[PDB]
């Protein structure tokens, strides 16, 4: 039979005073009881974190607003499991209806660029304050912020500028908040990753490839968010969700290179003209790297070693140089067979041209 | 007529152990020389040597069965599935259906005492 | 109609909708569940959903009760609700109701009522 | 082990291996209910079992032995060795 | 012994062997009918596991289960078959023995006998 | 009347508490929701019938049910989890340090035998040996004793009924305890020649009964008088007691008259008939004085510190001090989860596949007909839990082991459906009725009837609601239940 690997318990008891009884294994059919609602689901985190919630029965409230991106999630449970909702942070009805039925709540929204419509401040702290109030007015018993890694509220960086700015609000309205802060995240279909060191025909750096940090598998991110959802020891806290090994930049693109039998295209072209490039590829409709983001090439990573980590949660978190095999044979070209001698006496005996 | 497929071997039960010994033992040389085929055909995210151990637990499994009859329709099971497999004819869902181990850890919770079980209503 | 539901929240929802139906209020059978006990339970289905325009029937149990009862002189009246105006059966099997007890009667299948006259 | 409390006897009604114990049963239980006036004394039987007895001093700690002897007086002393080997 | 375990090769999983109970009856003789015929049959049922049984879904009220025996019921033509194939198979299995209505004699004279004494009851027929 | 169609119906064998006597069932249910209950055919027990609450009961088995977990925090309750309220049980057991006799352990009406004995080994193993029924005089030890079966129980055994030819009932009204046997000794009275007699309250019965009084006085004037004599020149004589005698302070001076009576009189008791029965009226009783489950007397006397209540809605809110923590095991919501301070749901007897004993000594397996609600749990688990919680452990994990266990308690627990005879009638009545009850006098007080209503006697029935029309009318001041002849 299947299990509620997630659970501890059968019978939990929310914050706010509502009972939640378990049914079933733990399958499709099953229910967890919960109903949580995730701001950006359509995209690369929140989507594993909709698959692992819902493969145990827990409602999922999905904010959208393209109607297409989103349908990819449906799939993910039984029917009336996840429940769809158009909103937008210009709108406050709509959150207040996405939160309103809501025993948890997840805030993955933030562009890794501006727009017209949504500075970066627009985004990362007006819309994390639309819905701390939101979550603060309904007394949702969980809230789980993710704001970026090296977040610092001054920084050269205005996105950690930002995403350090989210974090105080958060927590000066929503003083229960759970405040996650992952490290550059990596898997199938990433944003900037792997998929570009493996596609975008040159990279470049305003440094050179040298800015440190710690990466990560996305999966084991979103079962940390699983794991930190259903335990309430986490409320008016604080995590580092990181990775074992450190890894510049060179490093990583080399083992891409080796992985891939391909030769990988790095230029290291200076700041100015790069981050004039960028500033002009802002006004074509598509994403595209942005000023702000050569600003934090090179702004390594700072571990806060007061907060919480994977050690906290029972997880073993992976590592790179194992998984780039997986996540890198697609691109993998396999030009052709080794050494083909000591093969003509073996073809020899077989007829290669019919009459 | 109807022939045979590329490695079909004719059903023939035998009389004795000492020949089903032989029998079993070219089975487990034929997965183990064409795991790599395994590997190659199935696009398998680990290692050759865990398909192999995986192999031996397969086969290691059915190691304290004395009934005879029950030993030749094992083989004859093996032998259908090392046809199945080296051919392609499994894709990869059915081929990795033998490999739960690899995939990623299914949770925190994995209960294995009583009080556990009993909070959950597994006991 | 203001609902509190379970997370400690309130479902505001217009009298309207939350009768039985269009003709009751309350509810016609111990087990039915009654309309703010729906809501309260499933409201993530309902929230940006149009509740004009969702099926809302009336019930027969009022419509039924309008309806005039009939006499008889016997102690047997006989139903077929058949429609005598288009061909076949049409209607429920034939049932003989004992009348000949003072007060009113009911087939059991359709509820029209029968009385000894009286 | 500060002290016997509780003693179930277990016996045939009409095999061979329980005859023995039978008349220990019939002639000796009240003189070992007042010998330990503190004990539940227990005597309960089924048709094809091996006669035995159990012995539980405290915090559930039981002890047993079979009784499949030739005599009343083996049952006596087999008995009290239990009672006694706490 | 030796009793072949076919439940090696069955296909089937091994949870049906090692935590699984079987039950082994005949179905009792209805008092709603008076009939017989359902009997004779020796029905073999799986017990109950009781997390994966049923229970109620949210969405229309359906009743849900994960229990695969829920519904699988054996019939056999006496007691052995069905005790030999359980153990090929490995399963645990509890024997229920019927219970039989006691043959007493029932004469039409009895409701209009003598009383040389009080009437106990008054007969209606 | 119309919730469901044969079709349907999952049916399922099992047993019938409610009353001592295990009538064979056969369940009827429609996934989760028990529909209805019909009798099952065992000649030597309920004969094709059942009593009226046993089949009306079921409608309390989906109403007023525990699902969750509770505790108190003043006047109110609080949902809470398992992992929670064992903590609590546990805290409460270190802050009180209960020494010895402290620990009180009550099993009630409508309970298996697994429970109890998980529920003794437990107490046992934190040093108490003050295990309780939830009987008025439970606090003490029986005074027919339970030392051999044979003095507790229905010997001669219900199929010997046909076989009488005298009767006497002390203290009983058999048409409200098993009702069953009650057609039966009709049954037997109208083909056969017998001759009956009662010492009790005055019972409207279905026979002709010949009352003769309700005191010890006028007891001790029949059987050593007229009826006396009928005793003895009968052949398969019956002497049937109630337990109500047993829930009496003077119990013992009755018990040694009738064992005096009996021993005396060969008719009553040979190596061919035992004509000595005890008929009680719940389930449980007898696979209690089976596993022991008596207090001890040095418990007796002391005033407990927790009180662990299992199934036990009789309680009296004087048997259970203020100052104590008491923990309710129940399946349903009536009277003793309303003193606790925690409340932990059960099974009823239709979700778990529990051993019961009736008044003959027949044991009888249950089976599941569905999964407990809820977040209930079968309760042996939930001892065994708390248990491992506590300081303490018991040293089975599942079924089978329950069940070895069972066999190391008594092994006629595990013999199911098999009575047997016993060899130790003259023994029995010499230790346990005759002796150690020389010293009690007997009271001046008359009888009473142990149930004044025979709806509403446990809480599966007082939570039914058609045991609630159904005790309005039937009762005997209505005009429709009396005819004027
Ligand atoms: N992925 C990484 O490497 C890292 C991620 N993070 C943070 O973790 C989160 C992960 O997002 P990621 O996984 O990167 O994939 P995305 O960043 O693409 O997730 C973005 C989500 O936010 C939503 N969103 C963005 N802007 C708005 C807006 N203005 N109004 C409403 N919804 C909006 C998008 O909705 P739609 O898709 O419908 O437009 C999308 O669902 C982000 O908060 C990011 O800052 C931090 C460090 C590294
Ligand atoms: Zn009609």
């Amino acid at each position: 039979m299947n299990s509620f690997e997630n659970l501890a318990q059968d019978v939990n008891i929310t914050r706010s005073g509502k009972t939640l009884i378990a049914k079933g294994t733990g399958g499709r059919s099953s229910r967890t009881g919960y109903t949580a609602t995730v701001f950006g689901a359509n995209g690369f985190l929140g989507s594993y974190l909709t698959a692992k919630l819902a493969k145990h029965g827990t409602t999922v409230v999905v904010p959208y607003r393209e109607e297409m991106a989103k349908r990819h999630l449906k799939v993910t449970g039984d029917l009336g499991v996840v429940n769809f909702l158009e909103m937008d942070l210009r709108n406050l009805e709509s959150i207040d209806e996405a939160v309103r039925h809501s025993d948890i709540v997840v805030n993955l929204i933030g562009r890794e660029y501006e727009t017209k419509n949504f500075n970066y401040y627009d985004v990362h702290v007006e819309g994390a304050r639309r819905i701390a109030e939101a979550v603060k007015k309904h007394n949702i018993a969980r809230y789980i912020h993710v704001s970026a890694f090296n977040a610092e509220i001054d920084s050269p960086s205005e996105f950690n500028h930002t995403k350090g700015l989210g974090e105080q609000v958060t927590k000066d309205i929503v003083p229960w908040a759970t405040i996650v802060r992952p490290a550059p995240m990596f898997g199938r279909e990433d944003k900037w990753f792997l998929d570009r060191m493996a596609r975008s025909p040159c990279l470049v750096s305003a440094n050179k490839f040298q800015e440190t940090s710690n990466p990560v598998h996305v999966i084991d991110v979103a079962a940390a968010l699983e794991r930190i959802c259903f335990d309430d020891s986490t409320v008016a806290q604080t995590f580092e969700l990181y990775g074992p090994q450190k890894f510049t930049q060179k490093q990583i693109i080399d083992m891409v290179s080796e992985t891939l039998r391909k030769e990988v295209r790095h230029i290291e072209l200076p700041k100015a003209l790069y981050q004039a490039y960028t500033k002009a590829t802002q006004a074509i409709w598509w994403p595209t790297y942005s000023p702000d983001q050569v600003e934090r090439q090179f702004l390594s990573q700072k571990i806060d070693p007061s907060a919480k980590t994977f050690n906290d949660l029972d997880l073993t978190p992976m590592e790179l140089p194992d998984l780039m095999f997986k996540l890198i044979r697609p691109y993998r070209v396999n030009t052709f067979q080794h050494d083909v001698s000591q093969l003509e006496n073996k073809e020899k005996t077989f007829v290669h041209i019919l009459d | 007529a109807i022939i045979a497929t590329a490695f079909a071997e004719t059903v023939k039960f035998s009389g004795s152990k000492q020949e089903l010994q032989k029998r079993t033992l070219a089975l487990y040389r034929q997965f183990l020389r064409g795991a790599p085929t395994f590997a190659d055909l199935y696009e398998v995210q680990f290692s050759i040597p865990t398909i192999r151990t995986k192999i031996r637990q397969e086969f290691e499994r059915h190691r304290f069965v004395d009934d005879l009859s029950i030993q030749n329709v094992l083989y004859a099971k093996g032998h259908m599935e090392y046809q199945e497999c080296i051919n392609f004819w499994k894709q990869q869902a059915q081929f990795l259906k033998y490999f739960p181990e690899e995939d990623d850890i299914q949770g925190r919770h994995q209960p294995s005492n009583f009080v556990d079980k009993f909070l959950k209503n597994r006991a | 109609k203001s609902i509190i539901s379970y997370n400690g929240n309130t479902i505001e929802i217009p009298e309207e909708y939350t009768k039985q139906a269009p003709n009751r209020d309350s509810t016609w059978a111990p087990a039915q569940a009654s309309k703010t006990e729906i809501y309260k339970n499933n409201m993530v289905r309902f929230e940006q959903k149009d509740l004009s325009k969702q099926p809302m029937p009336y019930a027969g149990i009022e419509l039924i009760a309008q309806q005039p009862v009939r006499f008889v002189h016997g102690n047997t009246a006989v139903c077929d609700g058949a429609n005598h105006n288009g061909p076949g059966a049409q209607g429920h099997p034939k049932i003989f109701i004992n009348v000949d007890a003072p007060g009113s009667h009911a087939c059991q299948y359709c509820g029209t009522r029968y009385e000894k006259e009286h | 082990s500060a002290a016997l409390r509780e003693i179930r006897f277990h016996l045939c009604q009409n095999g061979s291996s329980s005859a023995p114990l039978r008349q220990f049963v019939k002639n000796q239980i009240g003189a070992f209910q007042k010998a330990n006036p503190s004990t539940k004394v227990l005597v309960r039987e089924a048709n094809g079992v091996k006669p035995i007895v159990f012995a539980r001093f405290d915090h559930g700690h039981e002890s047993k032995i079979g009784l499949d002897v030739s005599s009343e007086k083996e049952v006596a002393e087999r008995v009290k060795s239990l009672i006694e080997a706490k | 012994d030796n009793v072949p375990a076919h439940e090696i090769v069955s296909g089937a999983p091994a949870e049906l062997s090692r935590n699984r109970v079987v039950r082994i009856y005949q179905q009792a003789k209805p008092a709603t009918q008076s009939g017989e015929y359902g009997t004779f049959a020796w029905r073999l049922d799986w017990d109950i596991v009781d997390v994966a049984n049923r229970w109620e879904n949210d969405l229309i009220g359906w009743q849900s289960s994960g229990d695969y025996m829920q519904a699988t019921q054996m019939k056999f033509t006496s007691k052995e078959s069905a005790i030999k194939f359980a153990n090929k198979q490995g399963w645990d299995f509890y024997i229920q023995e019927p219970h039989h209505r006691k043959f007493r004699v029932k004469q039409y004279a009895n409701n209009f006998v003598h009383s040389y004494g009080k009437l106990k009851h008054i007969r209606t027929k | 009347a119309f919730r469901a169609r044969p079709w349907e119906l999952k049916k399922t064998e099992s047993i019938d508490v409610m009353d001592a006597v295990g009538s064979n069932i056969r369940i009827d249910s429609k996934g989760v929701e028990v529909m209805r209950v019909i009798p099952r055919v065992h000649e030597d027990v309920n004969e094709e019938w059942i009593n009226d609450k046993s089949r009306f009961a079921c409608d309390g088995l989906k109403t007023q049910r525990l699902t969750t977990p509770l505790i108190r925090v003043g006047d109110k309750f609080v949902n809470a989890t398992w992992d929670d309220a064992l903590s609590t049980i546990a805290k409460a057991y270190q802050q009180k340090a209960p020494k010895g006799d402290e620990f009180k352990a009550v099993a009630g009406a409508l309970v298996e035998v697994e429970s109890m004995v998980a529920l003794k080994d437990m107490t046992n193993a934190l040093g108490s040996e003050n295990t309780t029924t939830d009987t008025p005089n439970g606090n003490s030890a029986p005074a027919h004793g339970i030392t051999f079966r044979s003095n507790y129980l229905f010997n001669s055994s219900i199929a010997g009924i046909e076989d009488a030819d005298a009767i006497l009932l002390v203290g009983t009204n058999p048409r409200r305890e098993a009702a069953v046997m009650n057609a039966r000794i009709r049954k037997a009275w109208l083909r056969q020649e017998l001759e009956i007699a009662s010492v009790g309250p005055t019972l409207d019965a279905t026979f002709d009964v010949a009352e003769l009084g309700n005191t010890h006085a006028d007891l001790e004037k029949a059987l050593s008088g007229e009826f006396g004599e009928v005793l003895k020149n009968a052949k398969n004589p019956l002497i049937i007691v109630g337990s109500g005698i047993t829930d009496r302070e003077d119990a013992g001076a009755f018990f040694n008259t009738i064992g005096k009576f009996v021993e005396s009189t060969p008719s009553v008791l040979n190596e061919n008939w035992n004509g000595y029965n005890v008929l009680q009226r719940s389930a449980s009783r007898a696979g209690a004085y089976d596993i022991g489950f008596t207090p001890s007397d040095e418990a007796s006397k002391t005033t407990p510190k927790m009180v662990w209540l299992l199934g036990a809605d009789e309680v009296a809110a004087s048997d259970i001090p203020a100052d104590a923590f008491v923990v309710y095991q129940g399946h349903n919501g009536d009277v003793g989860a309303q003193f606790a301070d925690v409340v932990l749901p059960g099974a009823a007897y239709t979700e778990k596949a529990g051993t019961y004993v009736n008044t003959e000594g027949r044991s009888q397996i249950s089976r599941a007909a569905t999964g407990p609600p809820g977040g209930a749990r079968e309760d042996w688990k939930i001892l065994r839990a708390v248990s491992e919680y506590l300081g303490v452990a018991l040293p089975y994990e599942d079924a089978y082991e329950v069940r070895d266990r069972l066999a190391e308690i008594s092994p006629s627990l595990v013999r199911y459906d098999l009575v047997e005879p016993t060899v130790f009638g003259d023994v029995a009545v010499q230790h346990s009725l005759v002796g150690p009850n020389g010293s009690v006098t007997p009271s001046s007080a008359p009888l009473t009837e142990t149930i004044e209503n025979f709806y509403m006697t446990d809480s599966i029935s007082r939570s039914s609601p058609t045991m609630a029309k159904s005790s309005i009318a039937f009762n005997k001041d209505n005009k429709k239940n009396q005819a004027f002849a």
